[PDB]
């Protein structure tokens, strides 16, 4: 009975939430109107990790919608699932806040962050424990990257004895072409290197490349780029809400995959690949699945793992399957690979198994593999931040709101240091 | 033009409460017991009660450590000088003194029982300068910072930081007391006197700055009411660490600056419960910026800048005592994380292979010390380590760190121009 | 008389404790619903088997133990298990967080929140023991609450109750079933805290248990139930020398005198060789001359080591079931002729022996055959030091880069603890190395 409160900010965060919450309600056998209907009694074992009891056997979600522009509220209030959230779950203003980061961070955020913090306090007053809050935002437009970062920087002070979870959707030039995006990402990223110790580096470049190259869709809609992120994060958070031997509370996730407080950037993956609808694929053998996981084609970060190395590759398997199937080839994969696992860590790989499978697909798997090849992400952003800052164009949109010019060089130096730190462990053997 | 960080150690004088325990036990053993022993005729070895009634008139009240040498009765602990520091001269010291008790003498060539304890620990530590228990403030000043301040007015920068665990007198060593001065007071008085001596040939001006790193935040003790949320560290594009919204007051008279320093030091949080009311529960950085202006009005204008940094570091508090955990434990744990960052930075820097990274971007203190370690300034350490056997592993860890950081390289070229 | 007290700290401790309490409750004819047939006549008193259990007004024999675990999940499972009425409703329910795979968290931060109630309940149990003998604690090196709450509770109870004999049953970790990578740090720190306050500690290697359950028993991927049962068998074998008072019943305490030369060198091994699968045990019955010779084979140990190359300090054989003294002397004389067995050069004192007349039992629905001629060993050696060296090797690979240290440091612990514990274990290894030197 270790509770979590899910605060979601920004339009993209709101839609990822409206998809993921429906996925969870489907797996645990709760449909809209809040009632229980499933095909096993393992579902009610750890329902309180995410959901919450209410009167009349109603299992209302426990989450807050942060959205300034009121369009998303009307989108979700009559969406697929968003018809059960309590009336006071929503917090909103009467403005859009635009792509100007400082507009949401400094002048507009101060008006409504008080209400958001008050509602978070109210939610924390009803339970008896709190593992650590979870966030779903993106390093993109102003509203999300401002309000989410402000909520992190405040609630970290208000509850310092917790581990912070943030789901970051790193934006690429392909999925959107607003040229103030590298500035916003490069500045918002180092406001999370300090205040949160557990973040997932979901990439848009890799998502688009996979949805264009493997899946033959040629007009990738945002209703089909969400159907990879939602599934991946459900696979990530399968452990918490079902009983299991492996990590059953964030602190465990951190302690198993945070070698240092600064290097907490992962690259989640996915063994099968599914489009929306009722489409299905052939049955998967476990050796084929484990071989397919390692290769770069399924990675949701643009970096190539073959270039660098790994640190912790904690993995999860779904559905019904004999346990001894998984431990045979895995160790061999650990052996044939000469040097693509770091040595000075002992016992890198770890594995678990769960019973209830995903919706429709009866065999799948996930893994939260931390890596030292992730630098190619940030080493790319520096090439889309140094070019604009050498001529220092577009500053007057941010400088004319309250922020100085020192902070941008602070962010650039921070990213360079993080890249160098990740690079140093590449050849720092035992 | 190469330089080298130098080191200097201070040993606390025994406090009264444990001084009594020292006097009760250690004296007889050193003089006419373990120190010299006696012929094959000594009718009593060590159970004699002529040491201030250390034993009852009968059987021993408690189990002895060995051969009735110590642990004569039930108390909180023996707390003798069985493992202490030895200050034999002013260029070398030995820790874990050999042949301190006869039990060690029988523990040689005999069965390898408690063997290899002190034999493996036969390590001689060769520092630059050492101090005794009996020195006063002027004695430490006369060789810790006088060449350093001779350097600072010429143009070079300089830095000194405290060290060591709790109870070793870092605040008294540096920040002084309301009666006994520190090191900053003497430096300020000498700076004023050198200003007067060098007046009418070169004008000099000084600026003061003072900050603390409580709870890994930032605060300025010269000016409260500035919320820590406003204060942050930032950085220019040329490796500068100028904090925002520093007060940066300027003095004009000795009384003004000392009164302001006292008023600022009043605000630091401290533990009020135990007799150690001097317990500094936060780091502190004082900076004195000195700027010269020549008066010849002709060629050879040596317009030069310089700065001097004094740092007080809150000690590392282990689980020994420190009740009402959570509160005291959190205030201790943040300091522990900062000290871990400092130690990791030192260990990374001293090597010849990991130098390409030298991680400074860490907890706040390791960032504010960026210029201090590997920049341009000269540095001299002042590490306070207690000698009592009660604080043994504290002494060993602190002194091991002191042996570390003795091999640092920092090119210095002054701030001269024109 | 000699009422011991059993403590189980951590999930592994609670699992092994539930298995062992099931086994003991079944062996002595005590029903899971409390009552038993013999007390219909005896009623109660100070018999041999009343040492663990107790009496009450209704005769419900309440077990002498308190279950300690910061996670309320397993405590609820035991409360919701099959033994609802046996344990009195005073299990230490923890409605708060847990160590969560961190020794520092369990020791300092959250451990002090409940230690007062733990001491209160242990005192309530102890005060009913007129002749309290000692404490048998169950913990794990690599765990969370197991690593630290035990290391605190032992000190608190030792200071409170003076010098009483304390026994700890350890589960040294293995990489096949490791739930973490910080297990070495917890192991070294809790051994540093534990070495100077534990009379004797028993190493139940999980790798050895798993390997033996794979080879002897034919199960390919044994879940934790099989390991729990097989370890509970060893615990019952060692503990069965207290509940009975038959002839030749050398007491459990009297072994300690012959096992621990000095108070730091008290890590002995433990072997067991009646294990045979349920469906394959027929068509053969074992003899003592073969059983006692089987226990010396390296394949049936419970800490991976090679005593053949090293040296033997002492030995102690404990038999069970039905063995006549005429055979054991011949068996000992036979095995003494083996050249590979070599004793230390200052103690040829030979193999102390003990016999208990009671047949071993297994739970219904288990997997082990009901072999009557069960034998157990307890023999120190210099080969066990190799195990510690393995852990030290890990510490050399995960401390040059300072990995994971901040998690422990941020709970309220200095950095100096780790080097101190490492030097302590290095001293242990060197002490084990030096005892094997010749007497010349
Ligand atoms: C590859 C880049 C983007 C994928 C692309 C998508 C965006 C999109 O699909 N979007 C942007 C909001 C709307 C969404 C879809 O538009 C088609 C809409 C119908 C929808 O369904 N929106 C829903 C998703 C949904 C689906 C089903 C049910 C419920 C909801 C959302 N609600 C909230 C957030 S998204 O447009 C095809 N974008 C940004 C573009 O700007 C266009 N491409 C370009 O500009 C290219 C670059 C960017 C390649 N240029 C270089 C020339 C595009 C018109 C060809
Ligand atoms: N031999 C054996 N070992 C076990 C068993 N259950 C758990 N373990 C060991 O316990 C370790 C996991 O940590 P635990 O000792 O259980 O710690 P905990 O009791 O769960 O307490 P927390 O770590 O705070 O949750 C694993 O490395 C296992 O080796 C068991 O049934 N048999
Ligand atoms: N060299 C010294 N001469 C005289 N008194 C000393 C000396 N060193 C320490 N003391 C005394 O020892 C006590 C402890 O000093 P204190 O200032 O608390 O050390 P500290 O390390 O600065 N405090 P803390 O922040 O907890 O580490 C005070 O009463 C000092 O006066
Ligand atoms: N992967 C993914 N990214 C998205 C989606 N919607 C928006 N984004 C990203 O988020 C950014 C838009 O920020 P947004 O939250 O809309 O700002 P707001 O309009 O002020 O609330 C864009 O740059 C996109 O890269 C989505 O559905 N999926
Ligand atoms: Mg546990």
């Amino acid at each position: 009975m270790r509770e979590i409160v899910h605060i979601q900010a920004g339009q993209c965060g709101n839609q990822i939430g409206a998809k993921f919450w429906e996925v969870i309600s489907d797996e645990h056998g709760i449909d809209p109107t809040g009632s229980y209907h499933g095909d096993s009694d393992l579902q009610l074992e750890r329902i309180n990790v995410y959901y919450n009891e209410a009167t009349g056997n109603k299992y209302v979600p426990r989450a807050i919608l942060v959205d300034l522009e009121p369009g998303t509220m009307d989108s979700v209030r009559s969406g697929p699932f968003g018809q059960i959230f309590r009336p006071d779950n929503f917090v909103f203003g009467q403005s859009g806040a635009g792509n100007n980061w400082a507009k949401g961070h400094y002048t507009e955020g101060a008006e409504l962050v008080d209400s958001v913090l008050d509602v978070v306090r109210k939610e924390s007053e009803s339970c008896d424990c709190l593992q650590g809050f979870q966030l779903t935002h993106s390093l993109g437009g102003g509203t999300g990257s401002g309000m989410g970062t402000l909520l992190i920087s405040k609630i970290r002070e208000e509850y310092p004895d917790r581990i912070m979870n943030t789901f970051s959707v790193m934006p690429s030039p392909k999925v959107s072409d607003t040229v103030v995006e590298p500035y916003n990402a490069t500045l918002s990223v180092h406001q999370l290197v300090e205040n949160t110790d557990e973040t997932y580096c979901i990439d848009n470049e890799a998502l688009y490349d996979i949805c264009f190259r493997t899946l033959k869709l040629t007009t990738p809609t945002y209703g089909d780029l969400n159907h990879l992120v939602s599934a991946t994060m459900s696979g990530v958070t399968t452990c918490l809400r079902f009983p299991g031997q492996l990590n059953a509370d964030l602190r465990k996730l951190a302690v198993n995959m945070v070698p240092f407080p600064r290097l907490h950037f992962f690259m989640p993956g996915f063994a099968p690949l599914t489009s929306r609808g009722s489409q299905q694929y052939r049955a998967l053998t476990v050796p084929e699945l484990t071989q397919q996981m390692f290769d770069s084609k399924n990675m949701m970060a643009a970096c190539d793992p073959r270039h660098g190395r790994y640190l912790t590759v904690a993995a999860i398997f779904r559905g019904r399957m004999s346990m001894k199937e998984v431990d045979e080839q895995m160790l061999n994969v650990q052996n044939k690979n000469s040097s693509y696992f770091v040595e000075w860590i002992p016992n890198n790989v770890k594995t678990a198994v769960c019973d209830i499978p995903p919706r429709g697909l009866k065999m799948s798997a996930t893994f939260i593999g931390n890596s030292t090849a992730i630098q190619e992400l940030f080493k790319r952003i520096s090439e889309q931040f140094t070019a604009m800052f050498r001529r220092k164009a577009f500053l007057h949109w941010y400088t004319g709101e309250g922020m100085d010019e020192m902070e941008f060089t602070e962010a650039e130096s921070n990213m360079n240091d993080l890249v160098s730190e990740y690079q140093q462990y590449q050849d720092a053997t035992a | 033009k190469q330089s080298s960080i130098s080191v200097a150690v201070r040993v606390r004088p025994f406090t009264e409460a444990e001084s009594n325990r020292l006097v009760k036990i250690d004296n007889d053993d050193v003089f006419l017991g373990d120190g010299c022993l006696t012929s094959d005729n000594n009718n009593n070895n060590n159970n004699s009660n002529s040491n201030g009634n250390g034993n009852g008139n009968g059987s021993s009240a408690a189990n002895s450590s060995g051969a009735s040498t110590s642990r004569r009765a039930i108390f909180n602990t023996l707390g003798g000088l069985r493992k202490i520091i030895n200050v034999v001269d002013d260029r070398m010291l030995i820790f874990d003194p050999p042949e301190t008790n006869p039990l060690t003498k029988m523990q040689r060539n005999a069965f390898p029982n408690s063997f290899k304890g002190s034999r493996i620990r036969e390590h001689r530590f060769v520092f630059d300068r050492l101090f005794d228990e009996d020195c006063t403030q002027d004695q430490v000043y006369r060789n810790t910072t006088q060449p350093l301040l001779d350097s600072v007015l010429d143009g070079y920068n300089a830095t000194v930081f405290a060290y060591g665990a709790t109870g070793c007198g870092k605040t008294h060593t540096i920040s002084g007391t309301p009666e006994d001065p520190g090191v900053i007071f003497l430096t300020m008085k000498e700076l004023y006197n050198r200003i007067e001596e060098l007046k009418d040939t070169k004008i000099i001006d000084i600026s003061l700055s003072y900050l603390e790193i409580y709870n890994e935040t930032i605060r300025d003790l010269l000016n409260p009411m500035t919320q820590c949320k406003n204060l942050v560290i930032r950085e220019d594009a040329n490796n500068k660490i100028s904090v925002s919204n520093l007060s940066r007051h300027r003095p004009n008279s000795v009384e003004e600056v000392m009164q302001l320093i006292l008023e600022g030091n009043k605000n630091r949080t401290c533990s009020p419960t135990e007799a150690n009311a001097t317990s500094s529960r936060s780091h502190a950085v004082l900076q004195i910026n000195v700027i010269q202006k020549d008066r010849t009005g002709d060629i050879t204008e040596e317009h030069t800048f310089a700065t001097l940094s004094i740092i007080d570091l809150a000690g590392s508090e282990r689980a020994a005592a420190t009740k009402n955990r959570g509160a005291r434990l959190n205030e201790g744990a943040n300091i522990n994380k900062s000290l871990l960052a400092l130690g990791n930075c030192i260990n990374a820097l001293c090597d010849p292979r990991r130098r390409n990274h030298v991680p400074y971007r860490d907890s706040k203190l390791t960032r504010l010390l960026k210029f201090s370690l590997g920049g341009n300034c000269k540095t001299v350490m002042i590490v306070c380590v207690s000698p009592s056997s009660q604080h043994y592993d504290e002494t060993l860890n602190t002194l091991k760190y002191a042996d570390r950081a003795k091999e640092i390289k920092t090119k210095l070229i002054r701030n001269q121009h024109n | 008389m000699r009422e011991c007290i059993s403590i189980h700290v951590g999930q592994a401790g609670v699992q092994i404790g539930n298995a062992c309490w099931e086994l003991y409750c079944l062996e002595h004819g005590i029903q899971p619903d409390g009552q038993m047939p013999s007390d219909k006549t005896i009623g109660g008193g100070d018999d041999s088997f009343n040492t663990f259990f107790s009496e009450t007004g209704a005769g419900k024999h309440v077990p002498r133990a308190v279950f300690v675990d910061l996670e309320p999940t397993v405590i609820d499972e035991v409360r919701t298990g099959t033994y609802r009425q046996l344990f009195h409703p005073e299990q230490l329910i923890t409605g708060k967080e847990d160590a969560a795979n961190n020794y520092a968290r369990g020791h300092y931060t959250i451990g002090k929140e409940i230690i007062d109630l733990v001491l209160d309940r242990i005192r309530k149990l102890a005060d009913q023991c007129t002749g309290l003998q000692g404490f048998l604690v169950f913990h794990s090196f690599g765990g969370g609450t197991g690593s630290g709450f035990t290391s605190l509770l032992m000190e608190r109870l030792s200071v409170d109750y003076g010098k009483k004999s304390k026994l700890e049953f350890s589960i040294y970790p293995a990489p096949q079933v490791s739930t973490a990578v910080v297990e070495p740090y917890n192991s070294i720190l809790t051994t540093h805290t534990t070495l100077e306050h534990s009379d004797c500690a028993f190493m139940v290697d999980n790798e050895a248990i798993y390997d033996i359950c794979r080879r002897n028993l034919d199960i390919e991927r044994p879940t934790y139930t099989n390991l729990n049962r097989l370890i509970s068998q060893i615990v019952s074998s060692i503990t069965a020398s207290l509940r009975f008072d038959g002839a030749l019943n050398v007491d459990l305490t009297e072994f300690q005198t012959n096992l621990v030369p000095y108070p730091r060198i008290h890590f002995p091994l433990a072997t067991y060789a009646p294990v045979i699968s349920a469906e394959k045990a027929y068509h053969e019955q074992l003899s003592v001359a073969e059983i006692t010779n089987a226990c010396f084979e390296p394949a049936n140990q419970m800490v991976k080591c090679d005593p053949r190359h090293g040296k033997y300090m002492a030995c102690c054989l404990l038999y069970r079931g039905d063995v006549v003294p005429k055979d054991v002397n011949a068996a000992i004389a036979t095995i003494k002729t083996k050249r590979s067995i070599q004793f230390v050069d200052w103690c040829p004192t030979g193999f102390k022996v003990g016999i208990n007349y009671q047949p071993p039992t297994v739970v219904p629905g288990g997997d082990l055959a009901k072999v009557q001629r069960a034998v157990c060993m307890l023999s120190n050696t210099t080969a066990i030091a190799e195990a510690w060296a393995r852990l030290d090797h890990k510490f050399d690979l995960m401390y040059a880069k300072r990995a994971f240290v901040h998690w422990y440091v941020g709970e309220g612990m200095e950095e100096g603890e780790f080097s101190e514990a490492r030097e302590d274990m290095a001293a242990l290894e060197k002490d084990y190395e030096e005892v094997g030197v010749d007497s010349v």
